[PDB]
């Protein structure tokens, strides 16, 4: 079992506890193998004149004392061991969560969202499964067998033993086989199942369309159709379902019919007493639990394997994508300047940025315009370590952006992305992830700094309400500004944040920041070339390369692009 | 109402598999519990045959067994024949058998000191001489019995089969009944979908609704295998098992009987706690998932703002709560389960070695290892089902909450009751008067609304957003009544005709064009069955340029199963439209509020319309006022009223709500 190999690191770490699991599973497996050999004992010495009440009280004591051992014992093991299952699924949700947290753009790019959580909530299941079932079901399937198999063969006979196990393994070949097929059948009854379900999904989206057309008739005959195949297929599943218990049932009284009429016949020949057969049936009546662990284990330990090998797919051979190195000791931002930038993403076959060299001073303002797909957004891409250098360079005073560590990086910069984007959490609490809860006084001087007091009196208290799990595109877009500006940010980006609101809103909201931020920069970024007229430098994008640089009223007087005059072009 | 009735009135039909399968299942429990009872009778009547008086006998005699000189008859098999005095005996005494050929009255400690057996019971009975039986000897006590021991073992091989067999029957017949239940279900509840009102589908997720049809109905699929496999075959099994221990021996069976309130009460205390932290399981659970996505979904700004600290604290938070309810419900699974099944079946073993113990020193020769063996087996077929039956019962409840969900699905008394269409055609003339609707109540949406458009096509119906243009296109398809005024198309109230006659004559076109999955035939067909090869139709929309591009789309192309992703969203339109016009309505309405221009596309879109609109009374709520310039009637809604109401030209030529618009 290569998932057990894989898996050396749990065990080393924990090595104490399995131990005395094993061991405990061990002495538990010698002292439950007694009481039946007890019974038989008692039924010998009955059939034999020699038997008084202290016998009996003995066995009765010695009965209790087996009885109490093994139930203490059994506790003891078996929480050992499926505890060390349930720290081995607390260990890996952490490990991946925590891996997770230092993933760039580029990991959730190649890893889709759903087969992330596919990881995190089945193969976890499949390996903490592994861990302490798989282990409890390999230890019986390996020494509980073979201590029954001699306490036979060896207590009561070597002619009974092999004669009264010959179903058993068939039985455990069968029902392997039977789990094979009925997973297949079961898998093609949820593909069906499934089926169903995507064509009841449209019939209840697409009501309207249906009911206009008078085809709510069809869509019934469609849905018994498919109804009626779903059943099929589970007939088809029930069909090899329902060959368990059969075969299980005469399998096993194969087996005590062997028992008892061979060793009825042993006795016959004196070989073999009638307690020993009592006790031998007993024996077999506990040999079959075994038989199906077989089984079991196999298939958890295969699971196990695959399961482990996709969550280390993409738990450790994914390295991470940005890194600190050798941190310089700059402890504001100076002046961004890039040289001659370039950034082709992980999926283009494109440049994306051709030598864009443009420069930023302290307390400057940047506005960056062109039409959509310009590498708008991109170019501040290159200034939040979400992927590989790309070309040129981009260094804050002097130093190149790889030599700041991320942290003072970040720490730096306060981001509002064009897409809204909030979390589960109360707004207070979506503002204070600027500074990650220091202080509130300030979260009304944030509010009031871009203009959402107005849209924040409108709905309830409520602790400020709650965004994501429990309302409007310009809201959301003023929180995240107010998000963004509780970091006290030297460097400020903007990304066609204000596209919801109305223009006169958009203007009032970039004075107000460009006043209370006069000594720190601010990039602006929008279609609307209206939010950055009080900008002192703009520099348009088109494609990979810049077109009109320049002041406001260096670019009115150089190229007509949108500006004043397309802006009623649609009016 | 109550789920358990509904359940049972559900199995009433299909009862008949029910009673099938239930009578297969108890032939098969009878034919598998006397398989321990032949074990009684191969053990009493055959081993412990020796332990029963024999009689002399002739040589002749049949059965007769020859052990010096002098052939000896066992009791049993005496019968009429040489019924005499002078009985012998073998005794067991320690390992060995000794004989004794003399009468023997009493039995109890039997020792044996030279040649001479003494008996005690208390008052030191008799001595007499004892012979040993050797081995040969004594299998020529036991050779007269091997052929019934072979009679016995081959009619428990024979039953076993037989019911095996039964088994087999039984199994797959209640899987059948479960199936056939649970699909007339589902047929039932999706038949009862087609007739609610759209307002129950706007107010409520189609997620929650397919769950309701499918996941639930699952659901009770899983309640009902639990019930007949679980409940209803060890019910049986246990009443006979039960059975058999009182035809073995009764104070036994009623110590056997004593563990019925032995699983009554492990099931309600495992329940007891095991929903409790299968729930808090389950919630934590969901938490750790959701926390998972939002922070896949979301990391960038997990990251921006060095946030990563915090939530795998808080994601700590949750999977040590996870961990902790876990290892909980280790703990209780430790205290029971297994376990405690163990621990039962030990104290079984105690309980028969004390009776039986208790029975010889009584020394009145009721030991009856039989009845022992039989018990023994009896008691380990009897807990075996224990554990699934405790689990089973803990996870009811969650199949209790579905079919309580389905039930509430089935029971809803508000429905529509129609199903006629319409046998002519509607001429295409349609009217309102004064209809004031609200949605919820109070609140209006529509007041006043009184218009008449006649056969002439290109009805514009215009106006700011939330002003009442799609609640008009609501009413004229009857999807919520306006309950007051009256619509009247062709001069007959739509209040007065089956609501599927009404739509027998109105197309529709929406913002998004519903492509169900399926061939691009089938749906401009919506698989009508009734639709020959007119997918020419949408060579008059002009798609002609889109079947050359793909393979054949009159019934035989699929590229609609990925919802038409892959098509644009021109072609969407555009199979919306070739649909509309293969199903040659009368009213045809328009919604087409879409701010988006989607660019060039409206170009082909502006085609398809030319070329549906002749011959009907083509309601458009297209935006842009620019695609209704030709428009037979503009009309501006604003505050749910019609405001301005005249032509393109009529209204620019009166400036108002109308012309600023234009403007814009
Ligand atoms: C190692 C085994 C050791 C242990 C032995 C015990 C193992 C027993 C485990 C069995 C596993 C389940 C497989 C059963 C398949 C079934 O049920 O129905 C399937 C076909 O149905 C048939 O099998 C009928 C076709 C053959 C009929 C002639 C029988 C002899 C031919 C074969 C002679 C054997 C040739 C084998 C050598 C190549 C389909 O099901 P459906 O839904 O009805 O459609
Ligand atoms: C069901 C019962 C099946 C066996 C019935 C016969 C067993 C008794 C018997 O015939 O003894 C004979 C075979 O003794 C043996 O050892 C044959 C092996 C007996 C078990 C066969 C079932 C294996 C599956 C031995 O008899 P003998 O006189 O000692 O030489
Ligand atoms: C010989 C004439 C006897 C009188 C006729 C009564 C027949 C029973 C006589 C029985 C004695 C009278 C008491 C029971 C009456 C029926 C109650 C019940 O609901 O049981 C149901 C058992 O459901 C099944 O179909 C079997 C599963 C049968 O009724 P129903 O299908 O649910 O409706
Ligand atoms: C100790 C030795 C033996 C003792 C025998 C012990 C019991 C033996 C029992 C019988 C043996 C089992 C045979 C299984 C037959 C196939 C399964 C089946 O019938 O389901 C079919 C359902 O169709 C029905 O409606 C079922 C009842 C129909 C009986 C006629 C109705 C009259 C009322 C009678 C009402 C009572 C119904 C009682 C009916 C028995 C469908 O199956 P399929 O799709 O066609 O495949
Ligand atoms: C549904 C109930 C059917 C019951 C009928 C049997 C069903 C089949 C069960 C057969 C199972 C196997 C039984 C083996 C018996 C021990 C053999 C050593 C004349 C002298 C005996 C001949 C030899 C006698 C040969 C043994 C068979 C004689 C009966
Ligand atoms: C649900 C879970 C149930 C769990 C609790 C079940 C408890 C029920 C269990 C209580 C049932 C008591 C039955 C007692 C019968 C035997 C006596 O003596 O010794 C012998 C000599 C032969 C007599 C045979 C005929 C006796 C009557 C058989 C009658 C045959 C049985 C009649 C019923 C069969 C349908
Ligand atoms: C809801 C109801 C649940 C079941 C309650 C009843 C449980 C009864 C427990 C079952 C224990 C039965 C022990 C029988 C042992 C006979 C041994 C022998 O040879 O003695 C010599 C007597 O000769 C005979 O006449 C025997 C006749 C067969 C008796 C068994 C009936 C079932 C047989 C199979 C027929 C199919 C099964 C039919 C149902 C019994
Ligand atoms: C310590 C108590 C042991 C002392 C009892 C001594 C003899 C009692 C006689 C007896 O019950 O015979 C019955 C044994 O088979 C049965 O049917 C048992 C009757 C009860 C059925 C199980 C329910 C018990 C719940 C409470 C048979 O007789 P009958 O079937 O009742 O007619
Ligand atoms: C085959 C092995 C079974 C496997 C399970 C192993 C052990 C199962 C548990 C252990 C078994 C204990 C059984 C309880 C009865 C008392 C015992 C007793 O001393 O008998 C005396 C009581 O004589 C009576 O008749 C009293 C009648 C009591 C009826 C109510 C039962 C009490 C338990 C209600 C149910 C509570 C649930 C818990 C059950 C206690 C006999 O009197 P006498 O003077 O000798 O004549
Ligand atoms: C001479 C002296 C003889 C003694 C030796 C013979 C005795 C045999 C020895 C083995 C010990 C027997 C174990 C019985 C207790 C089971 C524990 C249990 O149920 O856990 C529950 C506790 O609540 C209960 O205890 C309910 C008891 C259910 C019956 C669960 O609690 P939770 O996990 O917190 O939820
Ligand atoms: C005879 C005297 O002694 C007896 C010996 C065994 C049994 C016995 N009765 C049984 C009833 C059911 C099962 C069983 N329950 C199962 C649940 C799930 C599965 N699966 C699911 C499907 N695939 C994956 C395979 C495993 C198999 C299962 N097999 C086992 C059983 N064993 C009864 C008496
Ligand atoms: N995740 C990505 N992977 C690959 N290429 C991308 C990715 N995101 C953007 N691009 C490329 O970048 C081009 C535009 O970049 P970007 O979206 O940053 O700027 P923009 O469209 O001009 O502005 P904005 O983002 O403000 O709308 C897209 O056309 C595409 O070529
Ligand atoms: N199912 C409903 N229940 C209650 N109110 C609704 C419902 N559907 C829409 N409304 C509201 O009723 C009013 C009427 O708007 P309507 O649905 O007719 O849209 P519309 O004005 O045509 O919008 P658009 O700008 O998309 O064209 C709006 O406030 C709308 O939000
Ligand atoms: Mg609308």
């Amino acid at each position: 079992f290569s998932v057990l190999k894989k898996l050396g690191w749990f065990f080393k770490a924990y090595w104490l506890r399995y131990t005395i699991a094993i061991v405990l599973l061990l002495a538990v497996n010698v002292i439950e193998m007694f009481p039946p050999k007890l019974l038989g004992n008692a039924i010998d010495d009955m059939k034999a004149g020699a038997f008084t009440a202290e016998g009996l009280l003995f066995y009765i004591g010695i009965f209790f004392v087996l009885t109490a051992a093994v139930y203490i014992m059994s506790y003891f093991w078996m929480h050992q061991l499926f505890g060390g299952a349930n720290l081995m699924e607390k260990i890996l949700r952490t490990k991946l969560m925590g891996h997770l947290l230092t993933m760039s753009p580029p990991f959730y790019e190649k890893n889709r969202t759903g087969d992330l959580m596919a990881r995190g909530t089945n193969d976890l299941q499949a390996v903490s499964l592994t861990t302490g079932f798989g282990i409890l079901t390999l230890v019986d399937s390996t020494m509980f067998m073979m201590t029954i198999f001699l306490t036979m063969g060896f207590l009561i006979s070597w002619k009974l033993t092999f004669a009264a196990i010959i179903p058993l393994p068939v039985m455990a070949i069968a029902i392997s086989l039977y789990g094979s097929k009925i997973h297949e059948r079961f898998t093609e009854a949820q593909n069906a199942f499934g089926a169903l379900n995507d064509r009841v999904l449209e019939s209840v989206s697409g009501v309207r369309v249906i009911r206009a057309y008078v085809q709510e008739t069809n869509d019934v005959r469609r849905f018994n159709e498919m109804t009626a195949d779903v059943y099929q297929k589970n007939m088809k599943v029930a069909f090899i379902d329902s060959l368990f218990e059969p075969t299980v049932k005469l399998l096993v009284g194969a087996s005590y019919l062997i028992g008892l009429g061979y060793g009825a016949f042993l006795v016959f020949r004196n070989e073999l007493t009638l307690g020993e057969l009592v006790s031998f049936n007993v024996y077999l009546g506990m040999m079959i639990w075994p038989m199906f662990a077989i089984g079991e284990l196999i298939n958890v330990m295969q699971r196990g394997n695959a399961s482990l090998d996709r969550v280390n797919e993409t738990l450790s051979y994914e390295t991470d994508v940005t890194d600190p190195k050798q941190p310089a000791d700059l402890k504001e931002p100076g002046d961004i300047v890039f040289s001659h930038v370039s950034f082709t993403y992980p999926s283009s076959t494109s440049d994306n940025l051709q030598d864009i060299s443009f420069t930023v001073r302290k307390g400057q303002t940047v506005g960056i315009a062109g039409k959509t797909g310009s590498g708008k957004t991109t170019i501040i891409k290159q200034l939040l370590r979400q992927y590989p250098p790309g070309e040129g360079s981009i260094t804050f005073s002097g130093v190149p952006i790889q030599q700041i560590p991320l942290d003072r990086l970040r720490g730096w910069i306060g981001y509002v992305p064009q897409d809204h984007l909030l979390f589960s959490r109360t707004v207070k609490e979506n503002i204070l992830y600027g500074k990650q809860d220091a202080t509130d006084k300030e979260v009304q001087q944030a509010i009031a700094e871009a203009h959402f007091e107005k849209d924040l009196h409108m709905l309830p208290s409520g602790l400020e309400t709650m965004v994501g799990e429990k309302l409007s595109g310009g809201q959301k877009q003023r929180i995240s500004i107010a998000r963004a500006l509780m970091a006290n940010p030297e460097i400020l980006i903007l990304d066609q944040s204000l596209s919801a609101v109305d223009a006169k809103t958009e203007a009032a909201i970039i004075k107000n920041i460009r006043e209370n931020r006069k000594g720190k920069t601010t990039f602006i970024l929008t279609h609307r070339l209206s939010a950055v007229e009080h900008a002192d430098l703009i520099l348009v994008m088109d494609g990979g390369v810049i077109a009109e640089r320049g002041t406001h009223q260096e670019l009115l007087a150089n190229n007509g692009w949108y500006r004043e005059q397309y802006e009623r072009q649609q009016l | 109402m109550k789920i358990g009735k509904t359940l049972w009135r559900y199995a009433l039909l299909y009862r008949k598999l029910l009673i099938t399968a239930v009578l297969l299942l108890t032939v098969a429990v009878g034919a598998e519990l006397t398989g321990p009872f032949i074990g009684k009778k191969m053990i009493d009547d055959h081993i412990l045959g020796i332990e029963k008086t024999w009689y002399e006998a002739a040589e002749k005699d049949k059965n007769a067994v020859q052990f010096h000189g002098v052939s000896y008859v066992r009791e049993d098999r005496l019968q009429e024949p040489v019924s005499k005095a002078k009985e012998a005996h073998i005794y067991q005494v320690g390992m060995a058998f000794y004989f004794v050929d003399q009468a023997v009255s009493f039995d109890g400690n039997r020792t044996v000191s030279d040649g001479k057996l003494t008996i005690t019971n208390g008052d030191k009975s008799r001595a007499y001489a004892a012979e040993k039986l050797t081995k040969q000897e004594l299998f020529q006590f036991y050779q007269p019995e091997i052929k019934g021991m072979v009679l016995l073992i081959a009619l428990y091989g024979g039953l076993l089969v037989f019911s095996v067999f039964f088994q087999y029957g039984q199994h797959y017949l209640l899987q059948m009944s479960a199936n056939r239940i649970i699909q007339k279900m589902r047929q039932d509840v999706f038949s009862h979908i087609q007739k609610m009102p759209i307002r129950y589908f706007d107010n409520l997720p189609a997620g929650k609704v397919v769950a309701r049809i499918t996941n639930d109905t699952e659901a009770i699929r899983d309640l009902y295998v639990t019930v007949l496999s679980t409940f209803v075959t060890s019910g049986i099994y246990m009443f006979g098992i039960f059975t058999a221990l009182f035809l073995l021996d009764v104070k036994l069976a009623f110590v056997a009987l004593a563990i019925v309130p032995i699983i009554w009460l492990w099931s309600v205390i495992y329940r007891r706690y095991a929903s409790y932290y299968n729930q808090k399981i389950r919630s934590i659970n969901s938490d750790i998932n959701a926390k998972m996505n939002e922070s896949i979904q979301g990391m960038t700004i997990i990251q921006a703002f060095r946030h990563q600290k915090e939530t795998m604290r808080e994601f700590e938070e949750l999977n040590e709560s996870h961990f902790y309810f876990q290892n909980r419900m280790l703990n209780l699974n430790s205290l029971m389960s297994h376990n405690l099944v163990n621990v039962i079946r030990n104290l079984a073993f105690v309980a028969l070695i004390w009776h039986f113990g208790g029975a010889s020193l009584n020394a009145a020769g009721i030991v009856s290892i039989g009845v022992l063996y039989a018990f023994v087996d009896y008691l380990n077929r009897l807990f075996q089902p224990i554990t699934g039956i405790v689990n089973q019962f803990s996870k009811l409840e969650l199949a209790r909450v579905s079919a309580g969900r389905v039930f509430e699905l089935l029971e809803e008394k508000n429905t529509e009751e129609a199903g006629e269409p319409a046998k002519e055609r509607a001429l295409g003339r349609v009217e309102f008067r004064d209809v004031s609707f609200a949605y919820q109540e109070g609140e209006e949406v529509l007041k006043h609304i009184s218009f008449t458009a006649q056969k002439g096509e290109t009805v514009a119906l215009v106006g700011h957003t939330g002003s009442g243009k799609s609640s008009i296109l609501n009413l004229l398809f009857r999807f919520y009544d306006a309950q007051k005024g009256d619509v009247l198309i062709d001069g007959k109230s739509i209040y007065n005709m089956s609501r599927q006659e009404l739509r027998s004559h109105m197309g529709i076109v929406l913002q998004d064009p519903y492509l169900f999955s399926g061939t691009i035939g089938s749906n401009v067909s919506l698989d009508d069955e009734r639709m020959t090869e007119e997918e020419i139709k949408n060579a008059l929309r002009q798609v002609g340029a889109e079947p050359l591009l793909k393979k054949l789309p009159k019934g035989i192309n699929e590229p609609v199963i990925e919802k038409g992703s892959t098509l644009s969203s021109g072609e969407r339109q555009l199979i919306s439209f070739a649909r509309a016009l293969a199903f040659d309505p009368a009213i045809l309405i328009l919604d087409q509020a879409t701010a988006h221009i989607d660019t060039e596309t409206e170009a082909v879109i502006q085609k398809a319309l030319d070329v549906v609109k002749q011959g009907r009374t083509t309601f458009v709520i297209a935006h842009r006022l620019s695609t209704i310039r030709n428009a037979d009637q503009i009309l501006v809604l604003d505050k749910g009223e019609i405001v301005e109401r005249g032509n393109h030209e009529e209204l620019m030529a009166l400036e108002g709500q109308y012309y600023q618009m234009y403007e814009l």
